[PDB]
RNA sequence: UUCAUCUAGACAGCCGGACGGUGGCCAUGGAAGUCGGAAUCCGCUAAGGAGUGUGUAACAACUCACCGGCCGAAUGAACUA
């Protein structure tokens, strides 16, 4: 059928009305129209062969009884034969009336033949005949509506399909109307009778039944009835529909379990496999309008189920959509509706990570303005497990040293008198880089250390490239000659130590999950070589065509990865993006030519600060 | 000249093969495979001697050869085509029999004479039901059970004698059914001093 | 009641892995693990080396046969340490094999090749020794397969 | 001009073989003649290069060098002015 032209129809009622002129029921005159289906009409005779003992070719039973009305109707109304319109008509038993007799042409077609096949009957007959009535669905659909022990009593409940069970609801979006921001519920009742005034227990994604995380003992205000576009209040409603309410807005984000009973568990919280990949910066054109922009993006998030809006390390506000379409209508949402404010996109600016691999070539020495005191020391980095560990939490900063250096120089390898005599850890006092005494001679080793901390926070929040984070580095202070003195001087030191052990810079990587099938495998090994994409591995389940790509891919080519992925293989491929790791480059930032000097001068340019990388001849101390 | 010292190589060895061996045949080699030439000269492997080459030089050596070996002016109006000789001093019968015995199928192809019937037995493809639209476009009955695709009967597809077309070619190919056979065929039998066919050899 | 063969390449000496066992075996829904621990009982001489292995697969279960190639069993002429693939890169297999040893796997190796005489099958695996990079009786495959051709090697046809 | 192929029949054309160790040594996220470096080996004939390109995620597949059937007098390459 067509809906343009409003119409459709099934076998099933051709065989209702050609039961009583054939004398063969309904199953059969189908099972005699779909197939190897030949009629004969020279003998009245149906056979399972397009020609005859004579030999001619016959023409299909779905040709003949059903598409020779079809066409025959076409060809007279498209090509003005009145004198084959009202002969047609009274043997296809059509009646005309008033104005649609005096009609002709396309609106002729459009009239006669939605008095001939309405669309009614066709698609309402199979939703109801074929299509699966909540009894029969929830019954064999109970263990994935519900993610825990499948044989609890509400689980029981769902099979059974039970109207006066105990009630859960799932609200699966929080859907708009013209309230100015405020939603409603948009949920099915698979079990239980919703009431209006009736305490109901609103459980998150993140609740568990043996804790309270996310769970509002709350009442509902009011149950409305939904058909796509008007709002009608209902005063209770059963099992297995789906219904709206209000009042749970104000306490439950986006999508939500609603039971009654404590011993039911949450159920499955979505699946995607689209997941929001695509990313943008989004700011304000006016400070002081910002917190509209602050509401916007709550009640964004609020609204599309697969939006996400979070903070980046850089700090402008990450909104994360699925493509290019979904972003920029929830942008304009957000621009006209949420917020009511003009906003500005911009590329997610990413965080970079300062990081040496060498020793220092020759000892990092700093001094005191009012020169006093001189700090010795070196920098090497450290290797990606056990900087990995550390962020973790396996080496935790809050310890005993011993048996923290036990486990650091039994399972990693180092040298366990130093690591009894670790000092601190950077940046945020959880970070991965950690300073070293090796000094034995120095007679003061309390005065100095809790500056040493401090500027060494100051410098792990601050390094001397381009003014941001570092990672993976060990500070091995040397030797020390013995606030307002000792800062300067570990700024210094760390600032040479890092310029003298040769610098470079980590870029994030993102684990991507491509599921997409293997005649679109060569479009995304393109991609993937277009923008250096080193796949982990390569999966798949046996039974379907459908092939998983597990990959790392660096984030200044996955701006645009989506688009240009999807331009090559079509829609076929689906990402899954989640941040793996940090991985190192292979460029020095000192020199603009190469990508690491490309990236810290953008930087540098954004910023506003000096042009030049600053480096351990002016950070030096000499006579 | 190294084409001139291989072909007089070549002279030589026809020339102690001739001499060696007393009996002859001439086969055709017409769409026959390198490796089935392989299994051919291993089951005559110590038996009897295959050698083969232009017949432009064959027939040069042997009206070169006419002075002392009258009988190959016989042999003369028969070396025409994709044709070999193999040298053999031992009954002619099995020659053909192990000559005739070794035979490769292969695919048919499109507008190709089929030699013999062709037909499609009622055997599980194990394809997708994608192709049951090819299946009754080609009249084979053709059934989706368990998910694919089950050949109802038993289809003769293309005649003895009738060219195999596209559509045809293609089910075949698909269905991995290789009704079109090669192999070496025996045209000429020379045997002291007389050329008589493998029709008198079958006799 | 259909015998099936299948022909799959999985490394000698280890468990394969269950996504490179999976297409080819799922749809004929063997276990991927049995199938795995199968062709590793097979395949335990042949620890790190790609050697085909014939699945006869009847009435659900699946025997893992291997198939004999000329470069596997001229590793296990050699003896070599187990290949450690992560960490070098360009080994040259500079092991030496003997005469008796390429008369012996020419043997083993008599029902599939199609050369006339243990000579010329036996300069077949040199040819393949030589591909591998071995060396035979501290001789040159090369040298070695012109002296069996001038006739200074006499090969036993027994 | 130099060199090569040629009635023991070339060049072109039409028809079809264009195999095996081999998913060669590695490299493999993945490379089977065809992403990359080094080996460029003979078993057998008419011949097949660890392969001349197209193609594949790699395969598959197509097509060449080489080779055979028809064929009946010259042409193939690189240069020179």
């Amino acid at each position: 059928g067509s809906g343009l032209h409003g119409w459709a129809f099934t076998i099933r009622q051709f065989a209702t009305r050609y039961a009583k002129k054939f004398g063969v029921d309904k199953a059969k005159m189908m099972d005699r129209l779909w197939g190897d289906s030949f009629f004969n009409p020279k003998t009245k005779k149906w056979t399972n062969k397009d020609t005859d003992a004579e030999g001619k070719p016959l023409e299909r039973a779905f040709n003949m009884f059903i598409l020779d009305p079809i066409f025959r109707l076409f060809t007279a109304i498209m090509n003005f034969k009145k004198d084959e319109i009202p002969v047609l008509l009274e043997k296809l038993e059509i009646v005309l009336k008033g104005d649609e007799k005096d009609l002709e042409g396309k609106a002729l077609l459009k009239v006669v033949m939605r008095k001939f096949l309405p669309a009614a009957d066709a698609l309402l007959e199979m939703i109801v005949l074929h299509l699966p009535s909540p009894v029969t669905a929830q019954a064999y659909r109970a263990e994935q509506l519900y993610e825990g022990p499948a044989d609890d009593a509400n689980c029981i409940a769902i099979k059974n399909c039970d109207p006066k069970a105990d009630l859960m609801l799932y609200v699966s979006k929080m859907v708009p109307t013209s309230d100015k921001g405020r939603f409603y519920a948009f949920g099915r009742v698979f079990a239980g009778t919703v009431k209006s005034g009736q305490k109901v227990r609103i459980q998150g994604p993140n609740y568990v039944p043996g804790k309270k995380d996310d769970l509002f003992i709350k009442a509902i205000q009011r149950v409305v009835l939904m058909m796509g576009r008007f709002v009608e209040p209902i005063d209770d409603c059963p099992a297995g529909n789906i219904i709206g309410l209000v009042g749970i807005d104000q306490f439950l984000l986006k999508t939500g379990t609603l039971t009654t009973s404590e011993t039911a568990h949450n159920m499955k919280v979505m699946k995607f496999s689209v997941s929001p990949v695509v990313q943008v910066a989004v700011e304000v054109k006016n400070a002081n309008d910002l917190p509209k922009l602050v509401e916007g993006l709550k009640r964004l998030s609020k609204s599309d189920p697969c939006v996400l809006t979070y903070m980046s390390e850089s700090g402008e506000h990450i909104v994360a959509g699925t493509g290019e379409l979904h972003l920029e209508i929830c942008l304009q949402d957000l621009e006209h509706d949420h917020a009511g404010v003009p906003l500005k996109i911009s590329p997610p600016v990413v965080a970079y990570r300062e990081t040496v691999e060498s020793e220092s070539s020759q000892t990092a020495l700093s001094k005191s303005p009012n020169k006093h005191n001189r700090i010795y020391l070196k920098a090497e980095p450290i290797d990606e497990e056990v900087s990995l560990a550390i962020e973790n939490g396996i080496i935790n900063p809050r310890d005993d040293f011993k048996a923290r250096a036990r486990i650091m120089a039994d399972d990693y390898g180092w040298d366990v008198t130093d690591a009894r005599k670790i000092w601190c850890f950077g940046p945020d006092g959880n970070g991965p880089n950690l300073v070293i005494d090796q000094t034995k001679a120095v007679q003061y080793l309390h005065e100095i250390k809790d500056s040493v901390v401090a500027a060494f926070q100051w410098a792990t929040k601050e390094g001397p490239i381009f003014g941001e984070e570092m990672r993976s580095v060990r500070v091995n202070i040397l030797d020390v000659t013995l606030g307002g003195q000792i800062i300067p001087t570990m700024r210094r030191a760390t600032y040479a130590g890092f310029l003298l052990a040769d610098p470079k810079i980590q870029e994030p990587v993102f684990l991507v999950e491509i599921q997409c099938p293997e005649q679109a495998v060569g479009g995304i090994y393109s991609v993937l070589n277009k923008k250096r994409g080193q796949v982990v591995s390569e999966e798949q389940r046996p039974g379907t065509p459908l092939f998983t790509v597990k990959a790392y891919l660096p984030v200044n080519e996955s701006f645009g990865f989506t688009g240009e992925l999807r331009q090559a293989t079509g829609g076929q491929a689906f990402p899954q993006m989640v941040f793996d790791h940090w991985s190192t480059l292979g460029s020095d930032p000192l020199d603009p030519t190469s990508k690491a000097g490309e990236i810290v001068l953008a930087a540098r340019k954004r910023h506003g600060m000096k042009e030049e990388v600053p480096g351990w001849q002016e950070y030096y101390d000499k006579l | 000249g190294g084409i001139r010292e291989k072909k007089a190589e070549y002279f030589a060895k026809l020339r102690e093969y001739l001499e060696e061996y007393k009996s002859l045949f001439v086969v055709g080699v017409d769409n026959v495979s390198s490796q089935q030439m392989h299994e051919v000269r291993k089951e005559l492997r110590g038996r009897a001697v295959v050698l083969m080459g232009k017949n432009t030089m064959v027939r040069r050596a042997i009206r070169g050869f006419l002075s002392d070996l009258p009988d190959f002016e016989k042999l003369l109006p028969f070396v025409k085509g994709n044709v070999g000789f193999v040298f053999t001093n031992e009954p002619l019968t099995e020659i053909k029999n192990v000559i005739v015995s070794n035979r490769v199928a292969a695919p048919a192809r499109a507008g190709a004479v089929a030699p013999e019937d062709i037909w499609v037995r009622a055997v599980n493809t194990g394809m997708e039901p994608g192709k049951t639209s090819f299946f009754q476009a080609l009249g084979v009955p053709t059934k989706i059970a368990r998910g694919t695709i089950e050949i109802v009967s038993d289809v003769k597809v293309v005649d003895a004698g009738n060219k195999v077309g596209q559509s045809e070619a293609s089910l075949l190919n698909l269905l991995n059914i290789s009704p079109f056979t090669f192999g070496l065929t025996v045209v000429q039998v020379y045997d002291n001093g007389q050329v008589f066919p493998s029709s008198i050899l079958d006799i | 009641n259909e015998v099936k063969y299948l022909y799959l390449r999985a490394v000698g000496g280890e468990v394969g892995a269950s996504a490179a066992l999976a297409p080819k075996i799922g749809p004929l829904g063997l276990s991927p693990k049995k199938v795995g621990e199968d062709i590793a009982k097979a395949t335990k001489e042949f620890k790190g080396i790609k050697v085909t292995v014939q699945l006869k697969i009847q009435n659900r279960q699946a025997a893992a046969s291997v198939v004999p190639s000329a470069s596997s069993l001229v590793i296990t002429a050699l003896k070599e340490p187990p290949r450690d693939r992560k960490k070098d890169k360009n080994v040259k297999h500079s092991g030496n094999i003997q005469l008796d040893e390429i008369i012996e796997i020419a043997r083993q190796m008599r029902d599939k090749s199609f050369g006339r005489t243990l000579a010329s099958v036996t300069k077949e695996i040199l040819g393949t020794a030589q591909s591998v990079g071995c060396r035979v009786d501290f001789k040159n495959p090369h040298d070695i397969i012109e002296g069996i051709n001038a006739g200074e090697i006499e090969i036993p046809e027994n």
